[PDB]
């Protein structure tokens, strides 16, 4: 169940 | 005088001048591989597999 | 005097001048592979598979 | 005089001048691998697999 | 179940 | 159950 | 805001990569001048005469 | 805000990578001048004459 | 805010990488001048004449 | 009476 | 009476 | 009477 979410909400 | 495999020059790098004037540089990796900026690299593998700037995202050999 | 495989010059790089004036550089990888900026690279593989700037997204050999 | 595999020069780097004037540099890794900035590297593997700037995201060999 | 979501909402 | 979330909300 | 002679860039050299692999170099001067090998030189003279790689054999202003 | 002659950049050298692999170098001067190998030189003269790699054989102003 | 001659950068050298692999170097001067190997030099003269790598054989101003 | 003789007899 | 003779007899 | 002789007889 690999998950690598990422966000850069400015 | 035999010179069996001698006097050689193998996997060699010389006389390399480099200038890199970058104002901004940015790498963003989210899972996977990123290879960036390999310069003046020399290798000599014998009886083996030799990569230099390989990149693989992900090996998934389940079961 | 034999010179069997001798006096050679194999997998060699020399006399390389490079200038890279980049104002902005940006790599964004989301899964997979990214290879960027290989310069002046020399290799010599014997009895093996030698890549230099290979990139593979993802090997998925399930079961 | 035999010179069996002698007088060689293998996996060698010399005479490398480098200038890197970067105003900003930024690497952001979220899972996975990032390889950045390999310069003037020399290797010689014998009877083995020798990489230099390899990157793999993640090996998942469940069961 | 590999997932590699990513967003850059500015 | 690998998870590697990351955020940079400014 | 005036910017009188401002924000300028005058007599400037940047981002210069040079490689000179010479096996033999030889200068033989017998009287006179020899100028050899000026690289990446910047000057700014004000109210004066500015040379860079001038050469004169001999000034003979007798009497 | 005036910026009279300000924010300038005058007589400047930067980001210079140089490699000089010479096996033999030889200068032989017999009377006179020899100037050899000026690299990455910056000057700014004000109200004066500024040379950089000038060479004169001999000034002979008898009487 | 005036900035009269301010915020400047004059007669400046930076970011200089140099490699000089010379196997033999030889200067032989017999009378006169020899200037050899000036690297990364910065000057700023005001109200004066400023040379950097000048060479003069001989000034002979008899009487 | 400037003189600048030179020879390279090999 | 400037003189600047030079020789390289090999 | 400037003189600057020089020789390199090998």
């Amino acid at each position: 169940g690999v998950v690598a979410a990422a966000e850069k909400t400015k | 005088v035999l010179y069996v495999g001698s006097k050689t020059k193998e996997g060699v790098v010389h006389g390399v001048a480099t200038v890199a004037e970058k104002t901004k540089e940015q790498v963003t990796n989210v899972g996977g591989a990123v290879v960036t900026g390999v310069t003046a690299v020399a290798q000599k593998t014998v009886e083996g597999a030799g990569s230099i700037a390989a990149a693989t995202g992900f090996v998934k050999k389940d079961q």
